[PDB]
């Protein structure tokens, strides 16, 4: 009964803050699927990525920059806070955020 | 400055897989961000991978995500580099480095400690 | 390989059939469950299966209470409010029924 | 609608093994396909199935994650990927067809059948 999410996309809107007295750096991640046919359709999604931990949240806030491309592993979580807000819960050793440095 | 020691190098056949280790001397490793770089013939040493202290923030050279993966075990003061689908182009000397600030980076500039390096030869 | 990819395992409720923008789909609720700690968090994901063939195959085989593995894209569709769901459609997505006993 | 398994034989425990079922006629693309198995002395049990559209698969609970089913209508072929073998996976593997294009865990719901292949895992 697992819950896994893997996203590769572009970072916007990095913000550090708190929630329930827990450090959190959150950002939006934009993904773009280019439809595979043999026309030319392109779906684009924005996801809320949320990094828990005093260390990890800080690491993230420091290193990760607007416009970076990254790869994220975490849990798709639904927040009732009927309305359910979907964010990705990322915190080691379960999840991680990888920066992809190009050129 | 901390003393780092690569290992696991050697002669390898294309398509193969190799795992490298780096062992840190003494204390403070758990506070260290770690990184791998490599130097190929005719080229300058290049960034490969890095991992924060925590370590949920990893960092990767674009041409090498998918094939390489960095990880650490602080209960062994070791950082690893798992290599997959090896190619001739991966032939190089591979060094580990240590970042005092706990982060790691793509910049050679930003590590205080360096290993001696270990050679990986990928016979085409 | 996948820019947007989700893998969920859990239990099927609320199987329903219908149409989005004329496109044929069958939809169901999938309920994952992640576990002085003991964090026991439920998450009731909306699954949408697209495709003329695919939608019917699901409705004919998948039944209330089944366990399934689901693979697909996370997406957001509003109308003033945003709806979170999961898009399953071959060859990218998959609903995989798991048989017990 | 004809069916023929190919790729059985014997192999060392711990090994993966890919199987193949080839269908004659041009109806394959409409057939739900399934893989069943039968060890010496015991009943023939369900393993995996895949619907026409290929988006709805099915798995024996225990024998899941190790085994993967897929199809290639182009080659009128259904495959079975068996990751990590074990002595208990020794048996005769059958491929089956479903006119109604669903596949099932209930064999009696399949109209077509293969000759069956012979997988034989080492050790024991």
């Amino acid at each position: 009964s697992v819950n896994s999410v893997t996203l590769v996309g572009v970072v916007h809107d990095i913000q550090s803050g708190f929630v329930y007295e827990d450090a959190v750096t959150q950002f939006t991640l934009t993904t773009t699927s280019i439809d595979t046919t043999h026309e030319v359709v392109v779906e684009k999604d924005h996801h809320t990525i949320r990094c828990f931990g005093e260390l990890f949240s800080a690491e993230v806030k420091q290193k990760v920059k607007e416009g970076n491309v990254v790869c994220v592993n975490g849990r798709l979580r639904l927040s009732p806070q009927h309305f359910y807000f979907p964010y990705i819960q990322v915190q080691p050793p379960h999840g991680q955020v990888a920066v992809i440095h190009g050129d | 400055q901390v003393q780092l020691q690569e290992s696991g190098g050697g002669l390898v056949q294309a398509g193969d897989s190799l795992r490298l280790s780096c062992v840190a001397s003494g204390r403070a490793f758990s506070s260290y961000g770690m990184g791998w770089f490599r130097q190929a013939p005719g080229k300058e040493r290049a960034f490969v991978a890095a991992i924060s202290r925590s370590g949920g923030l990893t960092q990767y050279a674009e041409s090498l995500k998918g094939r390489f993966a960095i990880s650490r075990d602080n209960a062994k003061n070791t950082v690893y580099l798992q290599m997959g689908s090896l190619k001739p182009e991966d032939t190089a000397v591979y060094y580990c480095a240590g970042d005092l600030y706990g982060l790691g980076s793509h910049m050679e500039n930003e590590y205080d400690s360096w290993g001696q390096g270990t050679q990986v030869t990928v016979s085409s």
